């Protein structure tokens, strides 16, 4: 039992031969607006109108391709459609188990006031979508951008399918509900079957439309997916502000959405051969946004005066930098970060045999400007030159302490918000120890440009292309943006690296060295 | 030329007789697992880090107090208490004969002509195993052997 | 697994561990009498006086409380002290064993947490120098013996210093390792006379020659997370072990009582390595003054067994030889012991308790109060007996 330490006699031992100290370096950071981005393979899409006090108002639409579970179906003889219901499950969590079975749910990923209402319109798309197209000897991929709302809105056929005026909660006064949709069926020979379904978007579509579109359609149109997709191109979801009510936006997973058509046929009969009818059902599933490229998220934003002015090319200084950094998700903006000061002294750092203990970038949030608006829960830093994650991202294998919180992983890398006692954001710290180590260790390495942008999930590290690449400098381009950034509709304001910014809030790189002597 | 890779020493655990023909010797040091005190490869990036290469030096010091409960020809049973300390080293330049892994405990031994020598021991390790990050005692250990495993 | 916890072990080659067997350590190192069942490792001439083969092993359990002007701390250490074998060969005597020359050990922690940007240090040390000896003694006369021995010194001293700032998670750990190897020679003589009736005058003189120690140093700096360590070029330094002259004299009746005094002086040495070089620490000559003896009520007693136990006691004043902050570090202590002889054999079990004070709290130094409990086993058996009646 002699494994205990003590604090007696520390002055008698000689001093070591290494000096642990930290250095501060300036950073060049400017704003770069994100123009129309690719919204074709987004795992989660936004549907609604979100009003942000600082950034502004953003309207999100969605277009998708429909598919049949089993092609070349046998609808039957003399089919009569009974109902056409579209169901899209909502992100919800059970909050209170109640008696008599049933449950109480709370909607998740809903942005905006809880009492918001929007005018939802579901139209039949008349614009054929493809996942890829042959080119001059090559098979190029098909990309749908966030600014193509006009193309899909002009090529829409008929009127909105959800035209049941008897239920205003599905049209003209739509609102994301949290009901449990209790259903009871005495089909158990007399016994009931109380079945409950989680909150979902249930809409009653025009029965007449589906009668001739599927139940009374030529067999040559529903024989395969290629012919069906050309016949039923897709569904277009349009949102507008309701009469005298605020608007809210929600993030949904349309991969689980489907429209079930319930009808009655004449049955296989031949035994009784009467005018009897049987109950049949056909399901028209929505294409998967990940396995198909026939889904686009039409995001339109009305940038505020302050946000538009800061990200404007006339108010951006690429030489000195910007005092305030406005980073917003979706078709918003990003920040270009260059460690020019560190590169200038990189020659002397490697000559003195200095070792890097840790490197970090601390982004301070502008609490005064960012007041009354929802703050992003995490930020992401990547390599803008190569459009790939930094070496520190791969080197960090830490998982969130909370069980089931996959969004809080890689806490060593950083990016998570540091809220104060007021429950408001205070700063974001990202560690780039591995990136700095490689620069000093490897002489052939080059200091690449770094991009800061809001992220929804740290796991999604893919990138989405821009319709038109931006020329940052003579031979520098801004062509892609992280896919997790487009999904996040929130944004944050941070202090820049300009020399005019106070040293206590200015953005600067802090490197902790082990100076051997 | 270097030391030969055979005829090495392995310390820790219940121990085993020199049954192998390659010269490998297993030394018993109660209170620790089997071969837990043998030096390991510390190159880290050698693709074989953590493997037990074998020791070239070893020294064990033990003290025991035994009391006979029965010493008949049919069955000889005696109890014992021990205080051991031992260590293994990779080379002569790292030989520290007084830097040992201490342990203590008690055990029971029964010898029957037909069933042979049977022994059960309980030892406590007062030191940490090599390569351990935390300097914490190894703890209690149980050793069972049949025959003269020396 | 360290042998000492004193911060003073950082300087020189560490703290002197071996100071004689429990039979002699309990008498403050006074080994004037020419014993027949005990091994006097410090004097090679005593090997000739052995009458039966001797096997000795010893261990100790030390308890110390470090005190400074800031606070106090408690530390305890357990170690194996020695292993020696003595073999009588006619008029000659041969002895071989393993003893610890010195030990390095300290675990100091400077906790500067709870404050962002504060460096926290975790100083630690381990290792020491060990000795292997082979000595031969000869009886020039029935009560006059001379002898010589050869000792090989070997060991490794490793010093580690890990520093971590409060904020960052990756700290640095500098480690210094030194391998020392060398040989020395010792000469001794013991003369015993009879001044008065039943009273004898014991005299013993021993001399140790100066030796050169070769040290191979390796200093490497490691930082958490970085897979490539920064290693300094290998260096080789030469150390010089000082010579020792031990003079002892005492009066007493064999198996009844004994009172003696010993004076040990050391010459000039160079124990400053590359890692322990300091400006506030100097070196001086080691000097030890000790007075001790034993008392046996009645060795040949059949009524009470307590009268057959050898009771030992001793006092000691040592000048370690290092001057820290212009203050000479001295060690003062008292020792008590008892030798219980196993019935029917010359083998015995030795028990001893030593307590003293080393260092001082003045001049920002550290004072150490220790209470060490030791146990020793001396086994004796007669060998080389020829069997007649062919
Ligand atoms: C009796 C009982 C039986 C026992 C018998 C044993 C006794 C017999 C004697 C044995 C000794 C024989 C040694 C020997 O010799 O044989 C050795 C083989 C021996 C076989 C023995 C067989 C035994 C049989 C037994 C049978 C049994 C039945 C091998 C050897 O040899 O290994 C040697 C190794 N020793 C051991 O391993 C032993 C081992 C021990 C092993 C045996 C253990 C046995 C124990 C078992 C018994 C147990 C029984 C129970 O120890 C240990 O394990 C630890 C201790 C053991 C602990 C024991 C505990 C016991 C416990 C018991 C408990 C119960 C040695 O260490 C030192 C010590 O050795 C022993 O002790 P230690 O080791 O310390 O312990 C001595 N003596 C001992 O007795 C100790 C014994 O243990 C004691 C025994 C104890 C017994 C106990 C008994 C117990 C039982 C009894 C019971 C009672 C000690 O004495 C002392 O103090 C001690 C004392 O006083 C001595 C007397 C003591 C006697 C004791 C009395 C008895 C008492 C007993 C009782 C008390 C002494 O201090 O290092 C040497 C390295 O030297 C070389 C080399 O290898 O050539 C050359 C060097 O140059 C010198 C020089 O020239 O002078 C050296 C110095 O002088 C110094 O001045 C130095 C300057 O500092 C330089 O700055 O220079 C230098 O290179 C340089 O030299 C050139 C020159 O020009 C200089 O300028 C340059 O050329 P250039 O530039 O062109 O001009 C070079 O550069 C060129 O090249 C480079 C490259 O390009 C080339 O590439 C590569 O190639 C190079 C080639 O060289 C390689 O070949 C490499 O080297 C390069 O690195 C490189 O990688 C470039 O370089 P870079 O710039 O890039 O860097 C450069 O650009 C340029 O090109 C380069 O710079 C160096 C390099 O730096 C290394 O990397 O390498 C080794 O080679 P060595 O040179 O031959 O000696
Ligand atoms: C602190 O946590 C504590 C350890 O706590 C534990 O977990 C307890 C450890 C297990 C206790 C022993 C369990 C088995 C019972 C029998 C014990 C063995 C007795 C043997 C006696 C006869 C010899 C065969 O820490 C401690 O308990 C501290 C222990 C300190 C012990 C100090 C005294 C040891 C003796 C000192 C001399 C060295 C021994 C060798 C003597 C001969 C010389 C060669
Ligand atoms: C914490 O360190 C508690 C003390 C560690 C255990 C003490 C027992 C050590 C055993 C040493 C045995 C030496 C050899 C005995 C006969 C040769
Ligand atoms: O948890 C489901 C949903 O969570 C959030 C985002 O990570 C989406 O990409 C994902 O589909």
């Amino acid at each position: 039992c002699d494994k205990d330490f003590n604090a007696i006699g520390g002055d008698l031992i000689g001093d070591d031969h290494f000096g642990l100290e930290s250095e501060k370096y300036d950073v060049l950071s400017y704003n770069q607006e994100v123009t129309s981005v690719q919204s074709n393979v987004l795992p989660t899409s936004a549907l609604g109108i979100y009003s942000n006090p600082v950034f502004g108002e953003t309207t999100a639409n969605y277009v998708t391709q429909v598919a049949l579970v089993a092609y070349a179906p046998s609808i039957g003889e003399d089919p009569v459609i009974e109902s056409a219901v579209l169901s899209i499950p909502y992100f919800s969590h059970v909050t209170a188990n109640n008696t008599d079975g049933s449950h109480t749910y709370e909607l998740d990923s809903i942005y905006g006031p809880a009492n918001g209402k929007l005018k939802l319109s579901v139209y039949e798309s008349g614009y054929q979508m493809r996942s890829s197209f042959p080119s001059n000897g090559t098979e190029l991929p098909q990309y749908y951008y966030t600014s193509q709302n006009s193309t899909f809105d002009q090529a829409k056929v008929g009127t909105r399918l959800n035209d049941d005026l008897t239920k205003p909660f599905q049209n003209d006064q739509f609102f994301f509900s949290s009901e449990e949709y209790k259903t009871v069926t005495k089909d158990s020979n007399d016994k009931e079957t109380t079945t409950y379904t989680a909150p979902e978007m249930r809409l009653n579509l025009n029965s007449a439309f589906f009668q001739d579109k599927i139940l009374k359609a030529p067999a040559s149109k529903i024989a395969s997916t290629d012919v069906f997709q050309e016949y039923f191109r897709g569904l277009y979801f349009k949102v507008e502000k309701a009469d005298g009510s605020p608007s809210n936006m929600a993030l949904m997973d349309f991969s689980k959405g489907k429209i079930t058509i319930t009808y009655k046929a004449k049955t296989d009969i031949t035994t009784d051969a009467p005018e009897t009818t049987e109950e049949r059902t056909i399901v028209i599933n929505l294409v998967n946004p990940t396995s198909s490229g026939g889904t686009a998220n039409l995001l339109q934003d009305a940038k505020s005066a302050g946000y538009s002015g800061a990200i404007s090319s006339s108010n951006v200084n690429k030489t000195e930098g910007d005092e305030r950094l406005y980073i917003k998700g979706g078709q918003g903006s990003a920040a270009v970060i260059k460690l020019n000061d560190f590169a200038s002294k990189l020659d002397d750092i490697r000559a003195k045999n200095w070792k890097v203990n840790e490197a970090n970038l601390i982004f301070n949030i502008d609490s005064d400007l960012m007041t009354g608006a929802d703050e992003p829960k995490r930020v992401y830093l990547y390599d803008l030159t190569n459009n790939v994650p930094l070496a520190d991202y791969y080197a960090d294998q830490t998982t969130s302490l909370t069980v089931g919180d996959t969004k809080g992983a890689k806490y060593v890398f950083g990016g998570l918000i540091n809220l104060g006692d007021n429950k408001r954001g205070k700063t974001y710290k990202i560690r780039i120890t591995e990136y700095i180590r490689n620069l000093i260790k490897d002489k052939t390495a080059k200091n690449v440009n770094l991009g800061l942008v809001v992220t929804e999930s740290i796991g999604i590290t893919t990138s989405n292309f821009l319709e038109n690449r931006i020329v940052l400098q003579p031979n520098e381009y801004f062509s892609q943006v992280p896919r997790a950034s487009i999904m996040n509709p929130l944004g944050t304001i941070l202090y820049g690296g300009k020399a005019s910014v106070p040293d206590d809030k200015r953005l600067r790189l802090e490197v902790y060295y082990t100076k051997p002597n | 030329r270097g030391v030969v890779p055979f005829e090495r020493f392995y310390l820790g655990g219940d121990g085993m007789a020199n049954y192998s023909m390659d010269g490998r010797e297993t030394i018993q040091l109660r209170g620790y697992p089997n071969n837990s005190l043998t030096p390991i490869i510390e190159d880290r990036n050698s693709s074989r880090y953590g493997q037990q290469i074998g020791a070239t030096i070893y020294n064990k010091f033990s003290m025991e107090l035994r009391y006979p409960i029965t010493l008949k020809s049919s069955a000889s049973i005696y109890a014992l208490t021990f205080l051991e300390a031992g260590s293994s080293y990779p080379t002569f330049k790292d030989y520290n004969p007084f830097d040992l892994n201490r342990s203590a405990g008690a055990g029971l031994r029964v010898f029957m002509p037909a069933f042979g020598l049977l022994g059960i021991d309980f030892g406590y390790g007062f030191d940490a195993l090599p390569g351990s990050t935390t300097n914490k005692a190894n703890g209690w250990e149980t050793h069972f052997i049949i025959g003269q495993q020396f | 697994q360290q042998g000492t916890a004193s911060p003073y072990s950082f300087y020189g080659i560490g703290d002197i561990k071996f100071k004689g067997t429990l039979e002699y350590r309990s008498m403050a190192g006074v080994a004037v009498e020419q014993d027949s069942i005990h091994l006097n490792i410090e004097n090679p001439a005593s090997y000739a006086s052995l009458m039966q083969t001797t096997f000795t092993v010893g261990g100790t359990f030390g308890t110390s409380t470090l005190k400074s002007n800031t606070g106090s701390a408690k530390a305890q250490r357990t170690t194996f002290d020695y292993l020696a074998v003595g073999i009588p060969v006619g008029k000659f005597g041969v002895s071989f064993g393993l003893i610890p020359l010195s030990s390095v050990g300290y675990k100091i922690l400077d906790d500067n947490t709870a404050t962002e940007g504060a460096v926290s240090s975790q100083l630690s040390g381990k290792g020491g120098i060990n000795k292997v000896y082979f000595g031969v003694g000869y009886k020039i006369k029935p009560h006059w013996t001379i002898g010589a021995d050869v000792q090989y010194n070997f060991g490794k001293i490793t010093t580690t210093s890990i520093e971590q700032v409060t904020g960052v998670q990756n700290g640095t750990s500098e480690s210094n390792a030194s391998t020392l190897s060398g040989a020395n020679f010792d000469l001794g003589t013991m003369y015993q006379t009879k001044i008065y009736k039943k009273v004898n005058l014991f005299t013993s003189l021993s001399y140790t020659f100066s030796s050169n120690l070769n040290s191979e140093n390796v200093r490497e700096i490691n930082v958490s997370g970085d897979p490539d360590p920064y290693a300094y070029p290998a260096s080789t330094t030469k150390l010089k072990l000082p010579s020792r002259v031990i003079i002892g004299a005492g009066i007493g009746e064999s198996r009844k009582w004994l009172v003696g005094t010993t004076l040990a002086f050391q010459g000039e040495g160079q124990l400053t390595n590359y890692y322990n070089a300091m400006d506030n620490v100097r070196y001086e000559n080691y000097a030890k003054y000790a007075i001790g003896g034993y008392y046996i009520p009645n060795y040949t007693s059949f009524t009470s067994y307590l009268s057959r136990i050898t009771y030992r006691a001793g006092l000691k004043y040592e000048k370690i030889g290092l001057i820290v902050n212009n203050e000479s570090i001295k060690d003062v202590g008292m020792t008590l012991g008892a030798g219980i002889p196993i019935p029917g054999y010359f083998s015995n079990v030795n028990i001893g308790i030593e307590f003293g004070k080393k260092g001082t709290v003045s001049s920002n130094l550290v004072q150490e109060n220790y209470v060490n409990f030791s146990v020793g086993f001396s086994f004796n058996d007669k060998w080389f007996v020829k069997s007649k009646f062919n």
